[PDB]
């Protein structure tokens, strides 16, 4: 061995490039990262690599003839030979899907879980052959001892006695005779998780080198377990990698795990029977009497206090037949500190059936210091059988912290859970219905050279609503053609009553300004109607309802009108009522509509004058109690099924093991990209970015990831000549320039003129890509074929929490690739979590069923109801209530409602309480009057709060924070902190804008806080009142504020008037 | 009934207790009935 | 010997999921004058946590189905801290109670036996017959001793009545040997069991310590009470079972392979 | 703004570079951390720090892990540390690191400083052809006299 040191120090012996074992582990990292994917990738991969210069430079050492340097100089068929073997070895170790056909490369979880805790491929191929669900703890040391990390770990006759001595002292036995390596391994394992003492210094360095390689395995093992679902095995697993890292037994004191406590006190800890729970209750001095140590029972006390264990909550609604709403409240019960916790503790929160064995929903917590000692809530869906189990078992263990798991009963035995949903009405296979159908020339004239012929549903719909007039409930997705059925509606409508008064009510404003552009350009411009638009002024409302006959408004602003539908006999002559998009009435604007669809069918049923109701919706699974509770019949009731959409939507989940969204937002880009051209590339696309910022750096990196492929420019399918005047109407110029390689930005903060301008370029075939954000998922005039929707979750400031995005806004996102002649199909590729990908697969081909949730919001209901003398009493209130959807909610599922049964003496006690609840919260507002705890009697602030359309807490706190010598500065923090300004958006990025915005005010703010909706009104308001600078987003949230703020004005101002103060009337 | 009846707090928390009352005389009698049927299972093998 | 019989006995119950896929029971000699409900999960989450030579024992309770006072569907398994050797079981005294044990009716107990036995065996009718005597809760015509055996290859499971006159023999006599004066064979009697494919059943866990106590005979006290909650039991052979064989190891030039690929 | 990456095959010498870098680089409020931990911590200790001097093995099991993916942009100093164990075992690990550096310095044009320093070892040129440096003003080739 003397040349090679001769060698080494006297610069004579090169550096060779061993590149060719670590190969298919190489391979494996590339596709994992998702640097490589096909071969042409991975030989290009490569060809960057050292091996390939060393190849090139040297062949003879990288065993390459003089016939293959001459046949390949650039090493390209040698790469492709070391490629294919390594595809070859990560398609025989499970570990990456690698077809020879094509050359494609697809990783799995087990290559990607090798790659992230750097095992080779044997070892991958020895923990997925190896590892079972119904594995016990001896087999889990055995199957952990046989990877390929101990290889070449061979046992020594030498150390034969110090085994066969570590054989009878360790507490996992070994199945394997002595003699054998993993048996070695395994009390190797065991010695130094228990702490035994060693002889030989060899065996020592195997025990450390098989312990450091046994940690990632243990990590590796619990992660497979994790993807398998094996319940028993993760916990396993899980107690396994906390012994590896604590250095201690399962056995041990809780104790030992901290490096501030003595041993001699965790040896008198451990060597009486006592639990951890018990000295968690006992204080200081209790402690330390129980030990027999009152100097160390502080020390003692304080390492109970520090010792992760946190509350947790579990809420249960039943939803659907078949899965339900689990929601998890995390309190921390311990003193967070840096020298114990850290700056984040990380836990693993497992929901399983009573079996332990199948988890049926994993996640992970990751609790920040700046988010200690407050519940966390983490909502999840939780599938059930018909083979109920009596109680599930949430266990949320510490991914750090040894002997630190928390189990929650989440009992199913007291569960109302809902009926069967009934099936929808399918399209009969009758010939489609001509454009000759319809009996009215000027009907027919607006649609004629739409299309010669409507839609099977429309030919459906059409007998029970051109030749009918009664309620009917219509079903059908997003591009059925609810529109032409809504049309069909109101032609028969106007030919069965020319001075009729039909009324379109839609949550979206967005959605309700393009049914008015299209009701202007088909009834108003075809038919000569009059066709108006709703606005948020009560004083043209009634003008505007007045003189036109189709009035396109939202169940807000349809709320001003219908609760003085008694007074405005405008309102009670109504001729027809449609009602889009209903199936949102379960989230936004979902009580409003509720209450509004309510006084409808109240006000239909006493005016003697039944108005035509069409209620177009989406497929739901509880069709039937959205039915009944809005009057429609059976036979009216077209509900179709999801799948009976007319463009065949091909839904596809891409889930990542993600927990943080910033990672999952930055990392789901290339993959996007990879979709975008696999699935359309000669076709549109729109990509829902999560945020408004976000979807300028979505388009970025699409544009960025275009240009890296040979497919440079490939979304711009229009030359530069037709976008030169597109692209100098716009004022961004990142704008601009990702629309110059044809990959368009729409967001809040964009122009409208330039949203317009990019939507007439995309409908036109210009450009390839549009990337929109969550917010203009719904205002979206545009059909395309691919929709890639990108992390769909909302980054909250308010509560600083990734909250999942709802099942409308997903609803509306997927059903917006609908090209009826565009495309043949339309792909709808959601990119989100693991853990939210089986909600999102469910909520998609399923009928989503509707669920009220309007006793959260009853309290502006029942203001309404007794300032319009309506609900005068109890009875009358339940009578209201009982009109609603609600009641027909609370009727197919109780537990959904908060009810304890679906008998009628329960609801009628759960209705008694909801009233007395209503009741006392109208009461202490001063909103109302209860006389002899019968009658309710409307009151001043009530009827202010009512007819300026004011929440009962808002005029709670104008009159409680308006005194008799208030001034300007007081009324902006008082109107600044009322109701309506609590839904201000916080995301990130926009505490020190508001953080710079307060220093420039004109008025100061006693202590104001970042996180707060009204300190940010109240900044967006100083801002407004001096004129300063503000950003886009700022300016968004700054006009939702104002458009309220003349109402809260108009609200402060009669609170002043009644209570008889003329200096802050005048100041307001 | 079908029309649901609107009742006050008080009278509804007078119904819980009644229900509550005949649920306890109710579990008192099987308990009665149990250690009846106990006794005369103890009386047959004596 | 406790030294190497430990670790042939965790081998075996190690694979104590190969004799729950062909479970037999004994349906001969049935009175057919109420019945077993009892689902399989609940016998396949009770055979794997116990061992093949300590007798493992817990209490059934569940309640009747509607429209159906002729059989008895066993809810609700609740295993009592007990430590006994391979011929009998040594039961506390103290009677498992909880909120989901006061809606269901005790069936009586259930206790593994490590060897296929034709008939029953005096000291576990003694026992059943002390149980309801000194509970009054535990009646003798709704009360059974399904004695689940252990078979080669196989889950024999068999039931077992308590005759009135059997259980005044077994409450008079006190002898725990292997064959007391007075044992007869009308002392107990075969009754209807069938299995369950519909309903889970759910087990209760002591939430102070574990449902195994045979690892240390001086903890478990025939007279100490307990707290049943709503958890899974734990395995018989387990870390938390056997304290002792954890924590009895003593507390550095080695190669320090430092910042390695993990 | 700016990231500086240290690239040291032993541990205790990337201690000892740590702390080289934060006694030199106490004026400047550079901040010298070791990459170890978890892999959230890890994350942690990228976004707090600049200067993280941590082994290419724990790099490149960072960046399969995804890590560093949210801190990519802003590393643009990466200082590879006793490239001479490029025959060792960290020899494919440090290969596959300064490919992935150069997919990504190929496909998204991020411009990453590369100082490899390595000993006086013969068939320089592959060495500094596979990290991307010119032969003439990159490749500084220094015998035993040096």
């Amino acid at each position: 061995e003397l040349q090679y040191y001769l060698s080494l120090l006297n610069q004579q012996l090169p550096i060779e490039s061993q590149m060719v074992s670590k190969l298919p582990d190489m391979l494996n990292a590339e596709i994992v990262l998702g640097n490589v994917q096909n071969a042409k990738d991975a030989v290009n991969w490569l060809g960057y690599a050292y091996l390939y210069i060393r190849m090139l430079r040297s062949p003879t050492l990288y065993g390459i003839s003089h016939d293959d340097l001459k046949g390949d100089p650039l090493l390209d068929q040698r790469r492709l030979d070391l490629v294919h073997t390594a595809a070859l070895m990560l398609d025989k170790n499970n570990l990456v899907k690698y077809d020879k056909k094509t050359g494609n490369f697809q990783v799995t979880e087990l290559g990607r879980i090798a790659s992230h805790y750097y095992i080779t491929n044997d070892t991958v191929q020895t923990y997925n052959q190896l590892l079972k669900p119904t594995l016990s703890e001896i087999e889990l040391f055995r199957v952990f001892s046989l990877s390929s990390e101990f290889k070449n770990i061979t046992v020594r006759e030498e150390e034969k006695l110090e085994l066969q001595k570590l054989l009878e002292r360790v507490p996992i036995p070994v199945k394997e005779s002595i003699e054998e390596p993993s048996a070695k391994i395994n009390v190797l394992l065991q010695a130094f998780i228990s702490q035994l003492k060693l002889e030989g210094f060899a065996l020592m360095a195997d025990m450390v080198y098989v312990t450091q390689s046994a940690g990632r395995l243990m990590r590796a093992i619990f992660e497979i377990v994790l993807n398998r679902g094996w319940a028993q095995l993760t916990d396993k697993t899980l107690n396994l990698c906390k012994m590896i890292d604590k250095r201690m037994w399962q056995s041990m004191c809780p104790l030992r795990q901290f490096r501030k406590l003595p041993e001699e006190v965790v040896k008198k800890i451990e060597k009486k029977n006592f639990p951890f729970e018990r000295l968690y209750d006992l204080n200081h001095n209790e402690i330390g009497e129980l030990i027999r140590m009152p100097k160390m029972g502080k020390t003692i006390h304080k390492y109970v206090h520090l010792f992760p264990k946190l509350e947790l909550s579990v809420h249960l609604q039943p939803i659907t037949r078949s899965t339900l709403k689990v929601e998890l409240t995390i309190t921390p019960d311990f003193q967070w500190d840096e020298k114990v916790h850290g700056s984040s503790e990380a836990f693993w929160i497992l929901v399983e059936d009573v079996d332990s064995e199948v988890i049926l929903h994993h996640e992970y917590f990751l609790l920040k210091a700046k988010y200690a000692q407050d519940e966390h809530l983490i909502t999840f869906f939780v599938p059930v059988f018909e083979p109920l189990p009596p109680q599930y078992f949430i266990r949320v263990v510490s991914d750090r912290w040894l002997s630190c798991e928390t189990q929650l009963p989440v009992s199913f035995r007291h569960l109302i859970l809902p009926e069967k949903y009934p099936p929808p009405t399918e399209l009969l296979d009758l010939q489609p219905l001509p454009v000759s159908a319809l009996r009215n020339s000027a009907f027919e004239s607006l649609y004629q050279d739409k299309f010669p012929f409507f839609n099977p549903i429309q030919t459906q719909v059409f007998n029970t609503v051109y030749n009918s007039d009664d309620n009917v409930f219509v079903g059908a997705p997003t591009g059925s053609g609810k529109t032409i059925c809504a049309e069909f509606a109101i032609l028969r409508m106007l030919l069965q009553s020319s001075e009729g008064r039909c009324v379109y009510i839609t949550p979206m404003e967005a959605l309700a300004e393009q049914v008015y552009m299209d009701w202007y350009e088909k009834f108003q411009d075809r038919l000569n109607k009059k066709v108006v638009l709703l606005t948020g002024e009560t004083s043209t409302d009634l003008k505007l309802l007045g003189k036109g006959n189709i009035i396109i408004s939202t169940p807000e602003k349809w709320d001003i009108l219908s609760r003085r539908w008694k007074q405005r006999k405008n309102v009670q002559n109504i001729n027809l009522f449609v009602v889009d998009e209903v199936h949102l009435i379960g989230g936004e604007n979902g009580p409003v509509l509720e209450v509004i669809c309510s006084r409808m069918r109240y006000i239909s049923s006493q005016i003697e004058r039944p108005i035509r109701i069409v209620a177009l919706s989406s497929s739901l699974s509880n069709a039937k109690d959205v039915a009944h509770w809005l009057g429609c019949s059976a036979t009216s009731t077209f509900n179709f099924h999801p799948n009976v959409r007319p463009v065949p939507l091909e839904l596809h989940i891409q889930g990542f093991n993600i927990s943080h969204t910033q990672t999952r937002l930055l990392s789901m880009a290339k993959p996007v990209y990879h979709a975008i051209t696999k699935h359309s590339p000669k076709k549109p696309v729109i990509v829902f970015v999560p945020s408004r910022k976000q979807t300028r750096l979505t388009a970025i990196d699409i544009l960025t990831t275009c240009a890296a492929d040979i497919q440079r420019q490939r979304f711009l399918h229009c030359t530069e000549k037709d976008l030169i005047p597109y692209l100098e109407k716009l004022s961004d110029s990142t704008l601009k320039e990702t629309l110059l390689n044809g990959v368009g930005y729409l967001h809040e903060g964009l122009s409208p003129m330039e949203r317009r301008l990019v939507e007439q370029l995309f409908s036109s075939g210009a450009i390839q890509v549009v990337v929109a954000s969550r917010s203009l998922c719904w205002g979206m005039n545009v059909a395309a074929h691919l929709v890639i929707i990108m992390d769909t979750q909302y980054y909250n400031g308010k509560i600083h929490a990734y909250v999942d995005y709802p099942i409308y806004d997903v609803l509306q996102m997927v059903g917006h690739a609908n090209r009826p002649l565009q495309d043949d199909e339309g792909r709808c590729v959601i990119m989100c979590q693991g853990s939210k990908k089986d909600f999102f697969k469910k909520f998609l081909y399923e009928p989503l069923p509707v669920e009220s949730h309007l006793d959260h919001c009853m309290h502006d209901h029942f203001n309404a109801e007794i300032v319009t003398k309506t609900i005068e009493n109890k009875q009358d209130a339940v009578d209201y209530l009982t009109w609603t959807f609600l009641y027909r909610r609370m009727t197919q599922n109780p537990n959904y409602y908060n009810l304890q049964g679906i008998s009628h003496r329960h609801l009628s006690d759960h209705l008694s309480e909801l009233v007395e609840q209503t009741l006392s919260d109208l009461e202490q507002s001063k909103c109302i009057s209860i006389e002899d705890e019968m009658d309710v009697a409307p009151l001043n602030l009530g009827m202010i709060a009512a007819y300026y359309y004011i929440n009962y807490t808002t005029i709670e706190l104008f009159s409680m924070s308006l005194n008799a010598k208030t001034k300007v500065r007081g009324l902006i923090e008082i109107i600044s902190n009322a109701a309506e300004y609590e839904n201000i958006p916080i995301r990130h990025h926009e505490d020190n804008l508001l953080r710079q915005l307060a220093q420039k005010v004109p008025h100061k703010l006693n202590n104001p806080k970042f996180n707060d909706p009204h300190v940010k009104t109240n900044l967006l308001l100083q801002a407004h009142l001096s004129r300063m600078q503000l950003s886009a987003e700022l300016q968004s949230d700054t006009e939702e504020i104002l458009s309220k703020a003349i109402r809260l004005i108009q609200a402060c101002v009669d609170v002043l008037s009644s209570n008889g103060w003329l200096s802050p009337a005048l100041a307001a | 009934e079908a029309k649901p009846k609107f009742l006050s707090k008080a009278e509804r928390e007078a119904e819980a207790l009644k229900r509550r009352q005949q649920e306890v005389e109710e579990r008192q009698r099987m308990l009665e009935e149990e250690r009846k049927k106990r006794k005369q299972f103890q009386d047959l093998g004596r | 010997s406790s030294k190497t019989e430990w670790r042939v006995r965790a081998i075996s119950a190690a694979n104590l999921h190969l004799r729950t896929n062909h479970i037999y029971v004994s349906s001969d000699d049935i009175k057919e004058t109420y019945t077993y409900i009892l689902p399989k999960n609940v016998l396949k989450k009770f055979i794997c946590i116990s061992d093949l030579r300590a007798q493992i024992a817990g209490y059934l309770y569940g309640v009747s189905p509607p429209d159906n006072p002729q059989v008895k569907e066993i809810r609700c398994i609740v295993m009592v801290p007990q430590w006994g050797t391979h011929q009998t079981v040594h039961l506390p005294g103290q009677l498992p109670q909880h909120e989901y044990l006061k809606e269901m009716e005790p069936l009586g107990w259930i206790h593994t036996q490590p060897n296929e036995s034709p008939q029953l065996s005096p000291q576990d009718v003694t026992t059943h017959a002390k149980i309801m005597a000194d509970n009054p809760s535990w009646d003798g015509e709704k009360t059974i001793i399904i004695t689940c055996s252990f078979t080669p290859g196989s889950c024999t499971l068999t039931a077992y009545k308590l005759t009135p006159s059997g259980y005044e023999w077994g409450r008079q006599n006190t002898d725990k040997g292997n064959n007391p004066k007075g044992y007869l064979p009308s002392h107990y009697e075969r009754v209807q069991m069938l299995l369950s494919d519909r309903f889970l059943g759910f087990f209760m866990v002591p939430a102070q310590s574990s449902w195994n106590y045979n690892f240390m005979g001086v903890r478990h006290d025939p007279n100490m009470k307990y707290e049943l909650q709503l958890a899974n039991p734990k395995e018989f052979y387990h870390e938390v079972h056997r304290p002792s064989h954890f924590l009895n190891f003593a507390l550095v030039y080695s190669a320090d392979r430092e910042d390695l690929y993990a | 703004d700016f990231k500086i990456i240290y690239i040291a095959p032993m541990r205790s010498l990337v201690q000892e570079m740590v702390g080289s870098f934060g006694k030199r680089l106490a004026t400047y409020g550079i901040t010298v951390a070791e990459l170890t931990g978890d892999h959230q911590l890890c994350k942690e200790e990228i976004s707090a720090t600049q200067i993280i001097v941590c082994t290419p093995e724990k790099w490149d099991i960072i960046t399969r892990k995804g890590g560093e993916r949210t801190y990519t942009q802003l590393v643009r100093l990466i200082i590879l540390d006793e490239i001479h164990l490029l025959h060792d075992d960290r020899g494919p690990v440090l290969e596959a690191l300064v490919a992935r550096a150069i997919r990504n310095i190929e496909m998204t044009q991020e411009d990453v400083r590369l100082i490899g320093l390595s000993a006086t070892l013969p068939n320089y040129e592959d060495v500094a052809t596979f990290l991307r440096v010119d032969p003439a003003k990159g490749l500084f080739y220094f015998d035993n006299s040096f």
